[PDB]
């Protein structure tokens, strides 16, 4: 068939990465393994250490848009009560 | 499908005979008049379709010169069927032109074929 | 490179329309295939278009589709094109399966292009069929009743099949409500299949009509097959429009304009044309079981086909023995759809099962021995001993 | 089956409509609607018919809205729900003459008539077999048909037994426009009529036939053109062969 | 002129693409009325328009 | 990308085919040619050789069921006359 | 070499599943691409399962999703898995869109990748929507209503596209099959659009949390995504399971069960839940043209973001502000989404106002200068002078 473009992944064997030379790979077979090994260490322990890490940049953005969608409710609920329609139709007409 | 071992066992008994000879091989020159492919400038081991391993063995065992002949023959017989012509009754293949060339190419890799597959199926007597 | 070739989706245009090499020697018989294409996507455009005022209860099929001939602006073309552009489709299908036939493109490296041919054709008889239900005239309901009481003939579980596939206890709201939602669905199943057949096609390329190797002389596919297919297109529009505007009505039968009524039988149930030989097929063996059978049998003899063709070049171009029993079973398969036309009388019961015979004959029984007899001639005719 | 079980099949005439340039004769559709409204529309529906189709074909607009008013139809029911009629108008529907199909039944010895909305392409033949259904009753049947009771002859029915009684007869509608109302002439002009009923879109479908056909053709002859243009260069191709040396 | 003919109308394939949309609009209008006229030509006498003035005399 | 299986065609330079030495090709451009040369010579002459060639494959086989189906329409025409009745019961009983 | 390479249909469906190599350090959040190719075989099984039984008419729309509910055996089994299957399809369609506006996966080699997922994200709004209007429930006939006739505010043929869209002068029978026509012809140019996203995706493969070239270290997807996305599959099953068989009707709107009525207006005409950011982004510019030009716009400024994502390393994985302004950018969209569910009041317009201009200019003007501010940052903390 026709070649294609250049792509920046091949397949197995010619990936298009670095040469590597002297990185050494050691791995264990599954079934002389245990699954669900450390899973009540890393349940309490690396979850703390990773909500530690990022619970700053998912909340305070939470925090902002929370606190003001409740206080433009709060303020709805003021603007249609019956003590603040002086401010209702000044703030609507 | 069928092997051309077929082919020349049938035919060779058919040649052979003096009988059958006389009553077939007539029958046999009007039926490759009639079917006209030496009409476009063709062999007939030009015509043996190619895809399979057995004829691109035989292709490639081939030697040169009657491998660019049977190229030009084919071209030839793209361009007039192109054309919708005949090639001119000058250009015609002749009855001795007709030679099987490939036959026995064909029929030497595909002995070499049953042979193989004979040993890949032995029984050892014990 | 070229942005046609370096491209993501051009470079599969471009390796399937523009640069794809074609033979330089094939012929008009090889436009059949864009032909059906150019069908599927008029019947898929004026079907969606049809669709959208189509309403597809019990009571108001037939006067749905009688408010698409009357109310909706050019909508008797959308009706005509739809049920004339099928009876193309299937006309086009069935030289596509001849040439197929005739010039061998089965064979031994087109096998898998073949059987996904074949099951192309087993789902554009069913698309067919459930349009042609979906009108809910008097042959839509009276031919939904015999085709779908046949399979009341399973031993087992027959009326359970057919039960479910009714949707009740005979052809009504809920089969054909099923039968719309399945002729929407199936077209674009076909679509998928005809995107699988161009991959088959695609991995090995076309035959020729010599049969010998197109390896040699080739041509691009863009410039030069794109007229030679714009040729036949505008052909086949120009038919296809004669037949749209000047006799619209010619392929159908006439009893579908009577209403759906399921208490009065129309004294011949007879199909489409172009099911007219296999409901011939199915008619000649006296057995429900059995012909139901022998008609799937009739539909999938085509996979025998590579196997039995015992011939060792392709294509019946150089073979006269295979020239003429092609044609008798063309003609055959023409005298079949014929006796399928007419009612069940005296030499017709004969004519019809002597016919099926040769039908089945063909694929088993006279292409093996034909081609094996060719074979010994072309070795015979220019061996000298 | 048997020749009368077939029926006899309807011979050719030269309808005005037959030919690929031809169109309604819109003054036969006229008298074919008169022909309808005194004699057919006793027995015989035209649910598909609304009245505005007959607009342009026809009758004028204000012609039309007087029959529409001369018929009655349900209209919404009042402030108190009850059921209220009402004087149709262009959007409504010709309406038949019976309720149901029982009352059909009731009145017609047991037949059903049909809704002759379609029946020009419901039956082979066409038209052909419409007039020469309408105009082949003998005035008897030939020696040996036993006929059930109700059941008149006609030849051109499929079994010969219909129970349409004969119904066109000389002279019984005064034309609008003087035309001698014989049997043969109202029939051409129901036939007309009824053929119109079927395929109102006939003259307009011929009109863009000939359009199409025209285009198509001029585009066939200039892709064969352009066909032949593109591929004469590989047409006239010459290939030459002097074989080559051995190595 | 051929040369100018060339190079006025088919060099510039804009030129070529505009000049084949301005010639299908006058097309389209002129072959449109051209063929309606000649069948209610062809069809005179069948036509509303003569009953109508049929009726109207 | 993955290789596919060994196919029957390659693409444009590698095609499959042989090596070709010696066939030369010889084509003038369509804009020096004319186009519909030919045409009335090949469409009365051409047209009969092709047809003379290959019309006995399609005409005695259409002429073979041809026959077949008018012989059969003219019995079961003949058995439902009044003629052929002592016929049609023998044969449908 | 394999069968599963050597064959035609099963090399691609090996270098797309079986041994299509994915990064080793990919997380949960590469599996919502595979979660909503299993949305969209739920959708379009569950409608054809309803097909088979809805009519399209505009009395009959109603009473036959009534139908399905009642009737049908299972069939609110069918009903509730189409409804909540769709709100789950586009719950996993924003996380999808979310992962890759977060870990950079528009940029340089996917753009393609990028520009098919909006083609696709617009396709699965628009059908959504037509399905929505199918039920004709009051919310369906109304918010056909009011979504139809924005496009009357294009002021030159504004009317005719109205009238055309419509059918007739308001939404009506027309207007309901033709809608039912495109809700089930849609869906198949979205799997078509599903089969080029996987195209643009296999010419370069996935990308990974980290940012950087993942052509080091590979796995094939066989037997490791394959469950690690079957964890995913079995999870987003069960979730759906419990929106199905315990809270069928939380995700939908009560009105719809009202038949639909066009002269009441019912005092809060919304759409489902999906679209209610871009119904906010709609009604928050005070211009029927302007608006749904805004509308449009912000489906089609995600097209923008390669382009103005000025970062050198791709993904906010490592980037602090990015990090942080991204999480307001989502959390901005659901206050969008919460503020087009409420009515037009005093405090919610001016919010709706600041929340679109905060969607819009995350893409125009915060993400170009933080991805600045940060390469700038990025070079002075390590480079020393
Ligand atoms: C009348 C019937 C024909 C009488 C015979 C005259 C034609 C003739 O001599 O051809 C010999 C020719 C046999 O010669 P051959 O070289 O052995 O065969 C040529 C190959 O078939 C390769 O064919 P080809 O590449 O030469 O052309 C394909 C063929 C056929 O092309 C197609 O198959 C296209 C299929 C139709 C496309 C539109 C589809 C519409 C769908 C509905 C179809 C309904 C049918 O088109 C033609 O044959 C054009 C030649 C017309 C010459 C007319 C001269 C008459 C005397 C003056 O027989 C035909 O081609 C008959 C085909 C036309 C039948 C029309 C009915
Ligand atoms: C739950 C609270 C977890 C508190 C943390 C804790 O108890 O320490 C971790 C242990 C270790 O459990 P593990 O994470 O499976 O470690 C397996 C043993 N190693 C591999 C270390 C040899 O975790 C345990 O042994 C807890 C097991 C108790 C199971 C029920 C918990 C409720
Ligand atoms: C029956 C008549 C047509 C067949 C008879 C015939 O063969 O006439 C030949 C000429 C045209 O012959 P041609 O092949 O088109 O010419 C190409 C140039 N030559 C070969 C001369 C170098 O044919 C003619 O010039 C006759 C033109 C007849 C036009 C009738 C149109 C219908
Ligand atoms: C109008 C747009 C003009 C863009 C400018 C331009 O035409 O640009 C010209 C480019 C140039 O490409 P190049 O090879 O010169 O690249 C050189 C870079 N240095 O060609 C293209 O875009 C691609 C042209 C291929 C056309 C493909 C036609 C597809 C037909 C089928 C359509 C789909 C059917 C699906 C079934
Ligand atoms: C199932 C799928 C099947 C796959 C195969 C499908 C094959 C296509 C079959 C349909 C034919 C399409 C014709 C496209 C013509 C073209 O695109 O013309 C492109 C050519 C390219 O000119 P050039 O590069 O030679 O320029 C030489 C100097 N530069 O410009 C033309 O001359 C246009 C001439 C007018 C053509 C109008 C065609 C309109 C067709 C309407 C019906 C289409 C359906
Ligand atoms: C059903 C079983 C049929 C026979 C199986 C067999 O017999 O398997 C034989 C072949 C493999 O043969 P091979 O590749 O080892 O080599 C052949 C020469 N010795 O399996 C296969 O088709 C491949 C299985 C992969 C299927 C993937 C399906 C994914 C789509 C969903
Ligand atoms: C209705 C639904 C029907 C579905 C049927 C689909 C299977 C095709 C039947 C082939 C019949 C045949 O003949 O298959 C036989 C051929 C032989 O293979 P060969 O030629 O390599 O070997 C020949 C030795 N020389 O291939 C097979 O073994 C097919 C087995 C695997 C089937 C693949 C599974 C489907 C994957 C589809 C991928 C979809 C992409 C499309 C995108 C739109
Ligand atoms: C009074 C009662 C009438 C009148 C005034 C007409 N028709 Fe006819 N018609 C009638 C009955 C009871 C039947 C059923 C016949 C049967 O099935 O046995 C019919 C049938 C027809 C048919 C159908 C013929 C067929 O099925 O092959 C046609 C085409 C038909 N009628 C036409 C027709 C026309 C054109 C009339 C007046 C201008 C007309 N009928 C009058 C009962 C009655
Ligand atoms: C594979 C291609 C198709 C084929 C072969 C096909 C075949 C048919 C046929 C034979 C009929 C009956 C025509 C008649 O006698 O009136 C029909 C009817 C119909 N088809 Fe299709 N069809 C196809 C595609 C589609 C699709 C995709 C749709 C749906 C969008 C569709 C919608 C209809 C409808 C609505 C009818 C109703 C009756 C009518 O108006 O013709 N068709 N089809
Ligand atoms: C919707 C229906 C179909 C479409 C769109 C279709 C499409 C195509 C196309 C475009 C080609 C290439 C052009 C050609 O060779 O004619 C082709 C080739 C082929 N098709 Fe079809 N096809 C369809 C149905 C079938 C059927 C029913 C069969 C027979 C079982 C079949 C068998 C073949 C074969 C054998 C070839 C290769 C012929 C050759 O080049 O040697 N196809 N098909
Ligand atoms: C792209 C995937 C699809 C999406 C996102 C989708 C979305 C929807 C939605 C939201 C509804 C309204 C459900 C309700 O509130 O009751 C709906 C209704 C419907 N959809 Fe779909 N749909 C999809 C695919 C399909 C397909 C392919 C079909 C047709 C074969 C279909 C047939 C229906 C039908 C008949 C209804 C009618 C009301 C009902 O029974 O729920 N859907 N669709
Ligand atoms: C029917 C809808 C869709 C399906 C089935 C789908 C399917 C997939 C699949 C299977 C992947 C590979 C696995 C993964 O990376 O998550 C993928 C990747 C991707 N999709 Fe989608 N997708 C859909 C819609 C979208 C949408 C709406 C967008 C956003 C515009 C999008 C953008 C992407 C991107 C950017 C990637 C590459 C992610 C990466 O590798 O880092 N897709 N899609």
């Amino acid at each position: 068939g026709p070649p294609s473009g250049k792509t920046y992944m091949g397949w197995w064997g010619h990936m298009g990465g670095p040469k590597q030379k002297g990185i050494t790979s050691y791995a264990v077979s599954p079934y002389a393994q245990k699954p669900l090994q450390g899973i009540f260490h890393n349940a309490v322990f690396n979850s703390f250490r990773r909500f530690k890490s990022q619970f700053l940049y998912v909340l305070i953005p939470a925090g902002i848009y929370w606190y003001w969608w409740k206080n433009g409710n709060e303020y709805n609920e003021f603007l249609y009560s019956k003590a603040g329609r002086e401010e209702l139709e000044r703030v609507n007409v | 499908p069928q092997s051309f071992t077929s082919i020349a066992r049938i035919g060779d008994y058919i040649l052979k005979s003096p009988v059958l000879s006389k009553l077939c091989v007539p029958v046999a020159n009007q039926f490759i008049n009639l079917a006209g492919y030496k009409k476009l400038g063709l062999k007939f081991d030009d015509l043996i379709a190619e895809e399979n391993p057995i004829m691109q063995t035989a292709l490639r065992r081939l030697p040169e010169d009657e491998s660019y002949a049977r190229a030009y023959r084919i071209i030839r017989a793209h361009q007039t069927e192109l054309t919708h012509h005949l090639l001119p009754r000058n250009e015609w293949i002749k009855a001795q032109e007709d030679v099987p060339y490939l036959l026995p190419y064909i029929l030497e890799a595909e002995a070499a074929a049953k042979e193989k597959d004979e040993l890949d199926n032995i029984e050892v007597s014990k | 490179m070229a942005f046609r070739k370096s491209n993501v989706y051009l470079s599969l245009v471009n390796s399937y329309i523009i640069d794809s090499p074609q033979p330089s020697s094939i012929n008009y018989w090889w436009n059949m295939g864009s032909l059906l294409g150019l069908c599927l996507v008029i019947q898929i455009v004026t079907g969606i278009f049809m669709a959208m005022h189509y309403s597809s209860n019990i009571e108001l099929a037939f006067s749905s589709v009688e408010h698409i001939m009357r109310d909706v602006h050019n909508g008797y073309i959308l009706r005509y094109l739809h049920a004339n552009g099928a009876s193309f489709f299937f006309m086009v299908m069935f030289m596509h399966m001849a040439k197929g036939l005739y010039y061998g493109s089965y064979r031994s490296p087109r096998v898998t292009l073949w059987n996904v041919g074949v099951i192309i054709f087993i789902l554009t008889i069913a698309t067919a069929f459930l349009g042609y239900c979906c009108v809910y005239g008097q042959m839509s309901h009276w031919g939904a009743t015999v085709i779908t009481n046949l399979f009341s003939a399973i031993p087992f579980v027959g009326n359970d099949i057919v039960s479910w596939l009714w949707g009740g206890f005979s052809v009504s709201n809920p089969t054909i409500q099923r039968f719309f939602a399945l002729h929407y669905l199936v077209p674009f199943i076909i679509a998928a299949m005809v995107i699988m057949h161009l991959m088959a096609l695609h991995i090995h390329g076309s035959s020729n009509p010599l049969g010998i190797t197109g390896n040699l002389d080739r041509i691009p596919m863009h410039s030069y097959f794109i007229f030679k297919d714009l040729v036949t297109v505008f052909l086949f529009m120009l038919i296809l429009a004669l037949f749209v505007f000047y006799s619209p009505n010619t392929l159908g039968h006439p009893d579908n304009y009577i209403p759906g009524n399921p208490l009065v039988t129309p004294a011949s149930i007879v199909p489409e044309w172009y099911l007219l030989p296999f409901y011939a097929i199915l008619r000649s063996i006296p057995d429900k079981l059995l012909g139901v059978i022998t008609m799937f049998a009739a539909i999938l003899v085509l996979l025998v086909l590579p196997f039995t063709d015992r011939s060792v070049v392709r294509g019946n171009t150089f073979k006269v023995l295979s020239k003429f029993f092609f044609f008798i079973f063309v003609f055959n398969f023409v005298l079949l759809g014929q006796i399928g036309a007419c009612h069940v009388e005296v030499p017709y019961v004969l004519m019809g099962q002597i016919a099926t015979f040769i039908y089945f004959a063909y694929f088993l029984i006279i292409v093996p021995v034909i081609s094996t007899i060719e074979n010994v001639l072309f070795y015979i005719g220019r061996v000298n001993k | 089956m048997t020749a009368a079980e077939h029926g006899l099949h309807a011979p050719a005439y030269a309808w005005s409509h037959n030919g690929p340039f031809e169109t309604f004769d819109h003054a036969s559709i006229r008298r074919g609607y008169q022909v309808y409204r005194e004699v057919c529309a006793a027995c015989h529906s035209l649910d598909r018919v609304a009245w505005r189709t007959l607009v342009g074909v026809s009758h004028t607009n204000e012609e039309v809205r007087n029959m529409a008013e001369e018929f009655e139809y349900d209209d919404e029911p009042d402030e108190q729900g009850n059921p209220k009629k009402r004087p149709g108008k262009l959007s409504d529907y010709i309406p038949g003459p019976y309720p149901n199909e029982q009352a059909a039944r009731a009145a017609n010895q047991g037949a059903l008539p049909p809704d002759l909305s379609l029946i020009v392409k419901a039956r082979h033949g066409g038209c052909d077999y419409i007039f020469s259904l309408l105009t082949g009753y003998p005035d008897e049947p030939p020696a040996g048909v036993a006929l059930p009771p109700g059941s008149n002859y006609n030849p051109y029915f499929p079994g010969g037994s219909i129970a349409m009684a004969r119904v066109l007869f000389d002279d019984m509608v005064e034309y609008e426009d003087g035309t001698p109302a014989t049997t043969s002439q109202m029939a051409k002009d129901v036939t007309t009529f009824l053929n119109w009923c079927a395929e109102p879109e006939h003259d307009e479908r011929k009109r863009l036939g000939l359009k199409t056909v025209i285009i198509l053709s001029s585009l066939y002859l200039l892709s064969i053109w352009v066909k032949k243009f593109k591929w004469a260069g590989i047409k006239t191709r010459k290939f030459v062969f002097n074989p080559p040396k051995p190595r | 002129s051929f040369s100018s003919l060339y190079k006025t109308f088919f060099k510039r394939n804009a030129v070529f693409v505009g000049t084949i949309f301005a010639g299908a609009f006058v097309f389209q209008t002129v072959f449109d009325t051209a063929i309606t006229s000649w069948y209610e030509n062809h069809n005179k006498g069948k036509l509303w328009k003569d009953v109508k003035a049929r009726i109207a005399a």
